[PDB]
């Protein structure tokens, strides 16, 4: 399934210093796997 | 001196800089070379925001150093 997109995007976020898989998962699930609308949530929204 | 700007990561580019130059002028160099307004940009030093600190000398940013650049499209 497309879960591989979400998983690899948690690592693109890991490189920036977002060192948590669960917060990164919820930030992408809140969009459907759009990462730029996920990054602003990890910044605090 | 010269640093590895990671633009969302994947794209890593060298940027030539002076330590005493302003982070305002670094935002302007990004803006005018890559065609993107500074409001869309955020500079991420290992999860910390670069803001209110003034220059690369103020933070003691140096050489061959891996500053992340987050950029925000207004949807699509």
């Amino acid at each position: 399934g497309p879960e591989v997109r979400f998983q690899q995007q948690l690592e693109q976020l890991n490189a920036m210093g977002f060192l948590n898989r669960e917060a990164n998962l919820q930030a992408l699930i809140a969009t459907g796997g759009d990462i730029n609308a996920a990054i602003e949530r990890l910044l605090g929204s | 001196m010269q640093i590895f700007v990671k633009t969302l990561t994947g794209k890593t580019i060298t940027l030539e800089v002076e330590p005493s130059d302003t982070i305002e002028n670094v935002k302007a160099k990004i803006q005018d070379k890559e065609g993107i307004p500074p409001d869309q940009q955020r500079l991420i030093f290992a999860g910390k925001q670069l803001e209110d600190g003034r220059t690369l000398s103020d933070y003691n940013i140096q050489k061959e150093s891996t500053l992340h650049l987050v950029l925000r499209l207004r949807g699509g």
